[PDB]
RNA sequence: AAAUAUGUAAGAAGUCCUUGUUACUUAAUUGAACGUGGACAUUUGAAUGAAGAGCUUUUAGUGGGCCAUUUUUGGUAAGC
RNA sequence: GAGAACAGAAAUCUCCAGUAGAACAAAAGGGUAAAAGCCCCCUUGAUUUUGAUUUUCAGUGUGAAUACAAACCAUGAAAGU
RNA sequence: GGUUGCGGCCAUAUCUACCAGAAAGCACCGUUUCCCGUCCGAUCAACUGUAGUUAAGCUGGUAAGAGCCUGACCGAGUAGUGUAGUGGGUGACCAUACGCGAAACUCAGGUGCUGCAAUCU
């Protein structure tokens, strides 16, 4: 183009130009009531790879976001699954696991256990009386698509039911019925744990099983049938209510030698 | 006729800055404003909610009153031969603070850091500000510099 | 018709005074919920410091 | 060469102009779910005119765009109708190409004399795998001038492919 | 992007520390506002001046204006 | 701008560029790009009580706006509006 | 040092053209049974990380580049301007005295910095 457009063209933000941000949405999400001074305000990020799941509790202040926790899909093995990881139940372990996490770290993980017994009701973290408020976060799911069925409302009940407040409808769960405004449990349970991959699974061992053991490999790998995932998912459910802590990763080397074989690399001036 | 509407006159005041239009950035809605505090008021016309008139852009006010999305101010106007109260409410994005008074504070908690220092050294210290007084005598050498004469020049060949 | 002319010699023979700011201001603009709770807070403060 | 650069069909869109809404249109449209298979769309006017005759938002013509397999079944069964025998104008600089027939019975289908005789525009469109950058909502981007499509790509793609001996005019 | 002109501040109704109230607020024994009780209280935190500061009532006349500098608008231009 | 039968300077379809050169009932000005615009979905905050404030200003009215409160409602996954 | 998520300042960060990317990551990519939305599983939705790839995106590099930022014995103490004079001049307008004092330009340099958490041979 000419000087002048270059001249007289504005940039937007970076993280607009990135493609990563909203933040018509972000104004709202992190605003608070000035009469509420400095009380943060705690969103739920949660964000979908293509093979992985992140789970954040950020609050906000000038010096950018600040993060409370964490929990990512790439950790679950230590509690039981190890397919199947960006999936509704995988999110929905996530939820729990991020919400038992920061729950212990505040010290409410024994005044709000959530739910336990699940079978996929639209329940909301009650308060109890003469003791502390629930912890209240809000979702921000990014630029992803709201859609009654999605993902990123897995989280959603996994948190709710996890211990803490996110305010929410059950309009946007699987097993909602649009015609009467009704919501179905045993789909909706069905969900939480593998049922919707169990009976493809069960359903492809009777029309395409090449095509079964080229998706499903590594549950035959590991000698895995169709009615073991409503198995995993709730021994799972369990280790992470048990040991919800960030025990990390033993490092191979102390980030001097992840930088040192880096600095060869990046065609430096 | 003439027209004294609560926008009139106001084509450059409430319009954006050379690349600087579009929306407002979020440092603004995440400083926190409590009563006492001294605000300068300049608008953004890209939030007309909350707007204050043209009089009291570029005044500067204190706090009285912390709501939602929007706080008081309290500004002396001139009318007649008085000066009156106004108390107008405002959204956050017509308002950034005052370092005029953040400047003092720091120059207070450093006088008090100093006076602090010097009784128990036994000293006095001079805390009042002094303006620029004149300067003092000292030496010009000439080593490097010897005084270059000049002279004013003329016209003819300038022109 | 209009002219400004004298009007501010008018205004600077009595001065142009400042409007006597006083400590406690009126409790009348601001946000009543703030309101109703500090009448509550300054009417324990005193049933507490008569006691002590 | 390697892969993730071959010119692959992305969609195939069939465009008929009925020019004025009716049992001419229905005609026109019905055609076309035999054909692909898929519901057309009827297009919207946009502007006035009365050399036409037609008027704002009437439904005057219709589309469908056609993905997959019988995209490039459609198309091998089209060309026939050319013989095969495509210009260099017809191709675009971006690197997609169309043509307009002006019989439709040519291709394969049932004949009746009361549906009447028009016909039919397609376009291709073809691009490298790696275009959804451009049509994502996250994180979207540019491709790079190294794997963008090019007339000089897709008439060499169709040189080889089909036998196709092009008009270079 | 000037010059001139313009808003605010330059401390005692202040600064620091501690812990009390509330039906507001917080995930909360979190803050907000008001406080108690202690520390600084010398140069009380730029200059110049202050011919006293603040407040209140009540009431007269006036509500035809002109000249000059400078800027400036219609007007050819004016003691327009 | 490059292309596709009738198709033309202009009917519909496709790709690239495009900081807004468009549109936002209506004057001009300001403002606005995952919107304040274009399409679609649900709705009636165009509601109740009465007050404080800004503007014209005598700090009176009328008119129009601003920000909260106590209620009831909508919308949305929610923040929020 | 590299990458991801959330971000702050929002061009030193943009635009144009060529090159390189080990590790992991991200991404592209594969599949439609279900939820879901499409003229079309293209986008969006869901399933598997299984079959393949760094080609692009992304990041880092380079350039008589455009653009942007920064600073000047640059322009320039210029233009303009406040105050004064029984100063000049027919007037336009000008000079002087006390003061304030630019800009476009010209020159030189630069071409994203950074915060929280996780992770990488």
């Amino acid at each position: 183009k000419s000087s002048a457009y270059s001249s007289r063209f504005q940039t937007p933000f970076r993280r607009r130009r990135e493609g990563k941000t909203d933040y018509y949405q972000r104004k709202r999400l992190v605003t608070q009531h000035k009469a509420k001074y400095n009380t943060p305000k705690y969103r739920l990020v949660v964000r979908f790879t293509n093979k992985d799941i992140i789970c954040q509790i950020i609050s906000s202040t000038i010096t950018g976001d600040v993060v409370l926790a964490a929990a990512y899909s790439h950790e679950l093995p230590r509690y039981g699954i190890t397919h199947g990881l960006t999936n509704w139940a995988a999110a929905y372990a996530t939820g729990l696991l991020i919400a038992r996490r920061t729950l212990q770290k505040l010290g409410l993980d024994e005044t709000y256990k959530g739910v336990e017994e699940v079978e996929g009701e639209y329940e909301l973290t009650e308060a109890v009386e003469d003791g502390p408020r629930p912890f209240k976060v809000f979702l921000d799911i990014g630029l992803q698509r709201t859609t009654t069925g999605a993902r990123v409302f897995g989280a959603l009940k996994g948190a709710s039911d996890g211990g803490l407040y996110v305010p929410h409808s059950e309009n946007r769960f699987p097993g909602w019925d649009f015609e009467t405004e009704e919501i179905d449990p045993e789909l909706l349970r069905s969900y939480i744990f593998g049922g919707h991959v169990s009976q493809y699974m069960e359903e492809l061992a009777d029309d395409d099983e090449e095509r079964f053991s080229e998706l499903f490999k590594g549950y035959l790998a590991d000698d895995i049938d169709a009615d073991s995932l409503e198995d995993i998912y709730t021994s799972a459910h369990e280790a992470i209510r048990a040991d919800p802590a960030f025990k990390p990763t033993e490092k191979k080397f102390t980030k001097e030698q992840y930088a040192a074989e880096s600095k060869k690399y990046r065609q430096t001036k | 006729g003439k027209s004294h509407g609560y926008r009139s006159r106001t084509r450059y005041m409430f319009q954006r800055d050379f690349r600087k239009h579009g929306a407002v950035h979020l440092s603004t809605y995440l400083k926190v404003y409590k009563v006492g505090d001294i605000v300068d008021i300049k608008a953004n016309g890209s939030i007309q909610k909350g707007m204050p008139h043209k009089f009291y852009q570029g005044k500067t006010g204190v706090v009285y009153n912390v709501t939602k999305s929007s706080v008081g101010v309290i500004i002396n106007k001139m009318v007649g031969n008085r000066y009156l109260e106004k108390r107008l409410n405002l959204r956050v994005e017509h308002i950034k603070h005052s370092k005029c008074r953040q400047e003092f504070l720091e120059r207070v908690k450093a006088n008090a850091a100093k006076r602090a220092e010097a009784k128990a050294q036994g000293v006095a210290v001079q805390l009042k500000r002094q303006p620029a007084q004149p300067r003092e005598s000292r030496i010009v050498s000439t080593e490097g510099n010897v005084p270059q004469t000049l002279a004013p020049v003329p016209y003819e060949t300038f022109i | 018709n209009h002219t400004a002319h004298n009007q501010t010699r008018k205004a600077h023979r009595n001065g142009i005074k400042k409007p006597k700011t006083y400590k406690y201001p009126s409790l009348k603009g601001v946000d009543p919920k703030f309101r109703r709770n500090h009448k509550h807070a300054l009417h324990g403060t005193a049933k507490a410091l008569a006691a002590a | 060469q390697n892969p993730m650069r071959d010119l692959k069909i992305e969609k195939l869109v069939l465009n008929i102009s009925v020019g004025e809404s009716g049992d001419r249109l229905t005609r026109a449209s019905k055609v076309l779910e035999q054909l692909s298979g898929q519901t057309p769309v009827q297009s919207k006017a946009r502007y006035t005119v009365r050399t036409f005759g037609i008027r704002r938002n009437e439904k005057i013509a219709v589309h469908v765009t056609v993905r997959g397999p019988k995209a490039e079944e459609i198309l091998e069964r089209g060309l026939k109708v050319k013989e095969y025998q495509l210009r260099d104008r017809n191709f675009s600089a971006t690197g997609n190409f169309g043509f307009g027939i002006d019989e439709h019975i040519d291709l394969g289908i049932k004949y009746d004399p009361s549906i009447g005789i028009f016909g039919m525009d397609f376009y291709v469109v073809m691009n490298r795998p790696g275009a959804r950058v451009t049509r994502r909502k996250r994180c979207k981007g540019t491709v790079g001038n190294s794997h963008k499509t090019t007339k000089e790509d897709t008439v060499s793609w169709f040189k080889q492919k089909y036998d196709a001996d092009v008009l270079d005019k």
